[PDB]
């Protein structure tokens, strides 16, 4: 045939990521889009290098929704300083549902496809994303030919081949309706890296500044006292432990959420504080003066 | 002596078992700072925003069943380090 | 538009300093978390 | 430990289960179930149970 | 020594790696010619040692003045044929494999297509065998995509070795003499390179013409997929022989910019002049590595730098560093492979640790 | 215009943005891409939202001499209003690396478009400090310490950054290392103890060698600096006074309680090691067990 | 078989350890997986009659043990 039909695992850099989150999470309950700059090469490929926000609808995303002359005045703008890029896809925000596309969505993916013959969508739901990855999925549109004559599976070859769910129920049902569904992958170059994290300022006066003293024989005189309650129930775990079965043990004197367990880790993280403690304190007294 | 030169080889392997006992500590090291983190997102669960319920009854003792404020009833997971002993009696609970 | 609505409420019981459980005019109680916009001696138990 | 820690974590992030009572079989292996705060549902029977 | 055993001085010939040594050899047993002794050593040699060393060899053989009986066996040319004519006798075609494949998977999914494409080439190893071929007939013909690449590929590994029908298998298949799809003419080519992967000055010649006809041009589709397979064939079939024309021709086709068949560029680069330990080769493949921006072309040079540094062990020590530092994924995922090829075939502590 | 700023807290897509922009104009080598800062003010805390680039240029021959796009702004300006709400010019950014006396010029042009005072946010593109590379500013105007010339310079604000919790999820998960906006054990907090006092080392120089210089070089006095600096001599701790004699019972107190937390874990390992010397007799026990049951099994077999 | 390290001599063989490295790698490229054909060595005693370089048929004694399949 004239094409492969794969899909790209697509990139999308630091510089994407925020952008398209929080403009999606303010915006949100409400769906909203905007498209995505990029730059594509190989066949398996495609970087989502920056993004920028289209205006906001209450009649959701349509083709009779967005705003052409805005798009053009960008384009004018990004032509002036000499930032010109093609655009790769075009990315938008369902209001409080997983990943999956609605038919609405489908006749906007369908002439980004047309413009550009590889391009994406990257669908954000904000409010099911917690760890600012989750319930983030690209989605591309399958052609009529592809299921009748089997080339839809052409981009599980000559890729990973493995697919990561965010949602099981909502991405398996648009997975042979109307998309297929490929796995979002995340860069940056160690500029971005040095700049994403951060050196901090106050990471240098935290160090060399001992606490006030009053919540310090408070911290020391409540810890011990706590750590004798349960020391006493530590015995009667123990009067037997020959006994069978790690949750026998437990229901015979009470060893549920265990002493051993608990009184331990008590003993660990109070020492860690302590120590640092001393250290800090005994820093600043003979480094200053 | 025959032993001694076939040895020279084995004290080698024995070298690869020392890099092995070193190797032990740059895992350990690596799974403690991790364990911390992976107890910081479940954190973040147990905290706001939280929606109450009240706690009905045990069905098992990791699993439970609750009802909500929010018109329905389900079936919930019972996440550990916490008390087991007080959703004995039904008391409001919150639930993520 | 962008600033978008909001839903009314009043304490059902003050829990911390920062964060207040509440019961909300939709029906449903929830346990909320406070900004730091709003003051919290405005904030006491029983308040709209 | 990190396992454990990982699979507690795993088990909230899953949407919530419900409760329900199997009202009658029918002869499909499909089961009418009465969802207790909704209605009631009838559904192909898992893959573990019968 | 007038009096020796010559099993053990080939051991050094071997592992040192010197033609020097191999015809110092043979000398000796030009003055105390008997046909059997001196033919039995050259058998010996071929097979255990590489074909880089056999070549060098060969011209040190004609300067010198040798029977034409030693210069077959040492251009290592009766040696393919003999194991071609066991595996003749002795193949077995196993029923687990067809009913599997026929009944329950389908060459209508390409994922599928492309395993059962694997395994035909390693199951049915030796001389042909239609067996599997003529019963899966439409299954193998119902393929798309590049699991047409995966079927055509496979031709070559099951009908390896054979000087004399080696040619004739991938014949109609060739570039010229079809145009059924880009796919088909460009996996004939990565087979020919299989079925004379070793030995293949021949496949080499051949090759050859079709990397400079296509220099400049990956600008038409069907033209990446037919150099692709193209680049590979020639790396396999000259894999040792170092040809500084391959190296040079490969070039074009990876400044060009070749979609998938700048991966294969690479490769095919650093298998034809592996161990010599080029400073050219590790300096060139290095900085096209950082420069390409397309990661199908950074991967391929990622691996073929580790080729040139099979061997040498303590002198990839300023190769491994740079590799490693860099925060580019593909450079890590062969700069592992440095450390490999390296001390390859002996322990080493240093490496171990390092990995 | 505005007399409330103190701080300036910048989101790392902000920082990020500026940083790419340097990149896709193609200026380096000390020269500027100059680009205005969207977001909210007139706030004590000033935050930044977004921002773009601008057309710019400087020649470095004289300074008295720039190119800024007037059309440019405006238009922006009118995009940015309907994407968010927040958006709004609050100053504009220079991408460093240092603050240049040219950097007064452009800000007293700037003033024109802008609804507050505007802001000289200074992003470095290189990395500096022990601290941030990201240090802020606003135009005010002072006499100085020579009692002479009252000159518009810059104040600086300090800034610890900061975003909301929409963006901060995938900064915390992109994020593939230790972080210094995180941490982990005891061994970190070792680290971070280094890290911290390294600081002060490298700042303290910097002071004693601005004191040199003004009695060397004679670069003008200034007692702003050496105002702050004589507070920092009464504030100054000695030794010997009964304060220092406090510390140490507090001391003690802390040590003789890690201690016995120390010896309570001495109890605790001394129970891991029973568990093991238990289950090493039933296994021993057991898995003998086995074989002389199986050679009663394998006897049946032969016997007949 | 695969061999690693041949016993004919006893000595490494280049092209063997080349194409298990290349055969293990195809993680985001599957098609190239055909690459055990460098690795695969026969294994078979294989003769030569004097110097006529054909193979004789003839018959070798082997002390253990008799199998029961190869089929």
């Amino acid at each position: 045939t004239g094409r492969d039909d794969t899909k790209e695992t697509v990139y999308i850099s630091s510089i994407a990521l925020l952008k398209m989150l929080k403009h999606g999470r303010a915006g949100v309950p409400m769906e909203v889009m905007g498209l995505m700059l990029g730059e594509f090469v190989d066949d398996y490929t495609v970087n989502v290098v920056d993004v920028f926000a289209m205006p906001q609808s209450g009649t959701g995303v349509s083709v009779e929704a967005v705003d052409d002359v805005f798009q053009a005045k960008m384009m004018d703008m990004l032509k002036q300083t000499g930032r010109d890029q093609m655009v790769v896809g075009w990315y938008h925000s369902h209001p409080g549902f997983g990943c999956w596309l609605s038919s609405v969505d489908v006749n906007t993916q369908k002439s980004f496809e047309q413009l550009n013959s590889r391009a994406v969508a990257v669908v954000v739901d904000p409010i099911q994303s917690v760890k600012g990855k989750v319930v983030i999925d690209a989605f591309r549109l399958i052609d009529t030919g592809a299921l009748i004559n089997n080339l839809e599976p052409r981009q599980t070859t000559s890729n990973t081949g493995l697919l990561n769910k965010a949602n099981i129920q909502a991405l398996i049902h648009g997975l042979n309706r109307h998309y297929y569904s490929l796995n979002i992958d995340y860069h940056k170059t160690a500029k971005e890296t040095k700049m994403l994290m951060n050196l901090h300022k106050e990471q240098w006066q935290s160090g060399l500044k001992m606490y006030d003293y009053e919540e310090k024989e408070e911290s020391n005189l409540a810890a011990t006292k706590s750590m004798v309650k349960i020391a006493e129930q530590y015995s009667k775990r123990i009067e037997e432990e020959k006994e069978l079965t790690e949750e026998e043990l437990k229901t015979r004197y009470v060893g549920r959420q265990d002493p051993k367990k608990h009184l331990s880790e008590t003993a660990d993280e109070t020492l860690e504080n302590n120590i640092v403690s001393v250290l800090t304190a005994g820093v600043n007294s003979v480094a200053i003066k | 002596s025959d032993i001694y030169f076939k040895l020279k080889k084995l004290e080698k392997e024995y070298e690869l078992l020392t890099l092995q006992e070193d190797y032990i500590k740059d895992e350990q090291r690596h799974l403690k700072r991790e364990l911390k983190r992976a107890q910081e997102e479940v954190k973040r669960i147990q905290s706001v925003p939280l929606v109450i319920g009240q706690f009905l009854e045990p069905i098992d003792q990791n699993t439970g069943i609750v009802s909500s404020t929010t018109g329905m009833s389900y079936v919930v997971r019972i996440l550990s380090t916490l008390d087991r002993e007080l959703l004995k009696p039904s008391m409001s609970v919150a639930l993520h | 538009l962008q600033s978008i609505g909001q839903l009314i409420g009043e304490v059902m019981k003050e829990l911390s300093e920062e964060k207040y459980i509440v019961k909300a005019s939709s029906g449903p109680r929830y346990i909320v978390g406070v900004r730091n916009s709003v003051d919290r001696s405005k904030l006491k138990k029983g308040v709209r | 430990k990190v396992r454990f820690i990982k699979d507690e974590l795993r088990l909230l992030q899953e949407p919530g289960s419900y409760v329900g009572e199997v009202i009658k079989i029918v002869s499909d292996k499909k089961v009418l179930v009465k969802v207790q705060p909704e209605g009631k549902y009838i559904v192909d029977v898992a893959k573990d149970i019968n | 020594m007038p009096n020796c055993d010559y099993l053990t001085l080939n051991k050094v010939v071997v592992n040192l790696n010197d033609a020097g040594l191999a015809l110092q050899l043979f000398k000796k047993l030009k003055e105390e010619n008997d046909e059997g002794l001196s033919a039995q050593i050259a058998f010996d040699l071929v097979s255990s040692a590489s074909q880089q060393l056999l070549e060098i060899l060969v011209t040190e053989l004609t300067a010198q003045g040798y029977d034409p009986a030693l210069l077959n066996i040492l251009s290592g040319l009766p040696t393919c044929d003999y194991y071609n004519t066991f595996l003749l006798n002795n193949k077995n075609i196993d029923i687990g494999l067809l009913n599997k494949s026929k009944s329950s998977l389908d060459g209508k999914f390409s994922l599928f297509h492309t395993a059962v494409s694997v395994a035909n080439g390693f199951m049915h190893a030796g001389t042909t065998d239609n067996s599997f071929i003529k019963a899966n007939l439409p299954w193998l013909g119902k393929a798309q995509n590049w699991a047409k690449f995966t079927a055509t590929a496979s031709l070559g590994v099951i009908h390896k070795g054979n000087l004399l029908e080696g040619k004739k298998v991938m014949a109609p298949y060739l570039p010229g003499s079809r145009a059924s799809s880009r796919f088909i003419k460009g996996g004939s080519l990565y087979g020919l390179g299989l079925i004379y992967a070793g030995f293949g000055r021949d496949t080499t010649d051949y090759l050859k013409n079709i990397i400079v006809e296509n220099s400049g041009t990956s600008g038409d589709e069907d033209v990446d997929v037919l150099l692709h397979g193209a680049s590979l064939g020639i790396g396999l079939a000259a894999m040792g022989s170092a040809n500084i024309e391959v190296y040079e021709a490969l070039k074009e086709v990876l400044y060009n910019d070749s979609a998938t068949s700048g991966e294969a560029a690479a490769l095919g680069m650093g298998l034809c002049m592996l161990g010599t330990g080029k400073p050219e080769a590790i300096h060139d493949m290095f900085t096209y590595s950082q420069e390409t921006q397309h990661g199908n072309i950074t991967r391929g040079l990622a691996v073929g730098l580790a080729l040139i540094n099979y061997g040498r062990q303590e002198l990839a020590d300023d190769l491994i560093t740079k590799m490693l530092a860099s925060d580019e994924s593909l450079l890590r995922y062969g700069g592992a492979f440095t450390i490999a090829l390296a001390y390859a075939g002996t322990g080493n502590n240093s490496a171990v640790k390092r990995l | 215009m505005s007399l409330q700023h103190e701080k300036v807290t910048i989101a790392p897509l902000v920082l990020l943005s500026a940083l790419d922009h340097y990149e896709r104009t193609q200026t380096k080598e000390n020269k500027r891409c100059v680009g205005v800062i969207l977001g909210d003010a007139n706030s004590s805390t000033i935050r930044v939202t977004n921002s773009f680039a601008l057309p710019f240029e400087e020649d470095e021959k004289n300074s008295d001499v720039w190119f800024l796009d007037h059309n440019y702004i405006e238009n922006m300006n009118e995009m940015c209003k309907k994407i968010n709400a927040k958006e709004k010019l609050i100053g504009w950014y220079h991408s460093g690396p240092k603050l240049r006396a040219s950097d007064l010029k452009i800000n007293e042009l700037f003033k024109k478009y802008t609804q507050n005072n505007p802001l000289l946010l200074i992003v470095d593109v290189k990395q500096q400090g022990v601290g941030l590379p990201t240090d802020a500013y606003v135009a005010i105007e002072q006499v100085k310490d020579d009692g002479t010339s009252t000159e518009k310079t810059f104040l600086h604000l300090p800034c610890t950054i900061e975003a909301e919790e929409a963006e901060e999820i995938g900064v915390e998960h992109l994020l593939r290392d230790v972080r210094d906006q995180a941490a982990g054990g005891l061994s970190i907090r070792l680290t971070n103890q280094l890290k911290s006092l390294k600081g002060l080392q490298s700042k303290l120089k910097d002071v004693v060698e601005y004191l040199d210089k003004v009695i060397n070089k004679e670069l003008p006095i200034n007692h702003t600096i050496l105002g702050k600096l004589q507070d920092v001599f009464n504030l100054l701790p000695n030794l010997g006074t009964p304060d220092d004699d406090e510390i140490d019972v507090e001391n003690h107190d802390r040590i003789n309680i890690s201690n016995n937390l120390q010896k309570a874990l001495t109890v605790k390992t001394n129970d891991e090691l029973m568990v093991i010397y238990i289950s090493n007799l039933v296994r021993s026990i057991i898995a003998f067990d086995d074989l002389i049951e199986n050679k009663i099994q394998n006897k049946k077999i032969q016997e007949q | 078989t695969i061999q690693l390290e041949n016993a004919d001599t006893g000595t490494l063989d280049t092209k063997s350890v080349v194409g298990l490295v290349m055969f293990s790698q195809f993680w985001y490229w599957f098609p190239l997986a055909h690459f055990l054909s460098l690795s695969f060595t026969p294994t078979t005693v294989i003769g030569i009659r004097g110097s006529d370089q054909a193979i004789p048929k003839f018959q070798m004694n082997c002390y253990a043990k008799e199998d029961a399949f190869s089929y």
